């Protein structure tokens, strides 16, 4: 989803605001990630507010105190980055890719059936189209959000297709807009 | 609270050090971890 972003050249192409419709903002975050609602006063505390960041190819970036939280392309869902997944790693169900698929998920690759019904790999009923953390076999956190293309139970039976679509992944362009400021 | 969970991100190539290796210069991320985290050095090492 950032291939204009990777280029270097920082802070260039983004647009930072100060007064956002803050509660209006979260009560859908709840809906698309249930197991949150314990964990937004630590995350958006109600004594910092909220800077929406706009970079191009229509893509708006949830930040509190600098650091990226949500990010979004034109009105479609939020995907977590992979910063704060990390900080919160069940903000979303889980699938894992085997070891052999890193190098491919880490060059933008999309996730094909043989990464997932690998022996290393480990795959969980999912439906299509939701929002899933990509770890990987022998490692502890997240390499990548994505977002079920074919349901579980699709990718075990036809394996093979595009399984899992490459949202945002390690080094990627979100990856290196540490903070904005 | 459990969270937010802290995790070691590389100094040369910012990403979580179990990825440093799949790195172009792995050496130089090995070098920075054991000047700079030698507990978790003794971990990749094993
Ligand atoms: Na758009
Ligand atoms: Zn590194």
């Amino acid at each position: 989803m950032f291939k204009k972003f990777d280029e270097k050249e920082n802070v260039s192409n983004c647009i930072q605001l100060k007064t956002s419709v803050i509660k209006g903002i979260k009560n859908q975050l709840i809906e698309q990630f249930p197991g949150i609602e314990p964990w937004l006063n630590q995350i958006m505390p109600k004594k910092d507010p909220v800077k929406i960041v706009r970079c191009h190819e229509h893509i708006e970036i949830l930040t509190v105190n600098g650091e990226l939280l949500f990010f979004r392309q034109r009105e479609g869902p939020f995907y977590p980055t992979l910063r704060l997944l990390h900080k919160y790693p069940f903000i979303l169900p889980h699938q894992q890719v085997d070891k052999g698929a890193i190098k491919f998920v880490l060059s933008g690759a999309n996730i094909m059936c043989p990464g997932l019904t690998s022996p290393g790999a480990k795959l969980y009923p999912a439906a299509v189209d939701t929002i899933v953390a990509i770890m990987a076999e022998g490692k502890q956190h997240a390499l990548c959000v994505g977002v079920m293309k074919m349901s579980a139970e699709d990718i075990e039976k036809v394996n093979k297709g595009i399984g899992i679509e490459n949202i945002h992944y390690l080094n990627d362009g979100l990856w290196h807009m540490k903070t904005y400021k | 609270g459990d969270y937010p969970l802290r995790v070691l991100y590389c100094g040369v190539c910012s990403l979580p050090t179990e990825y440093c290796e799949y790195m172009p210069d792995v050496a130089k991320c090995r070098q920075w971890l054991e000047k700079n985290f030698p507990n978790e050095f003794a971990k990749l090492t094993v």
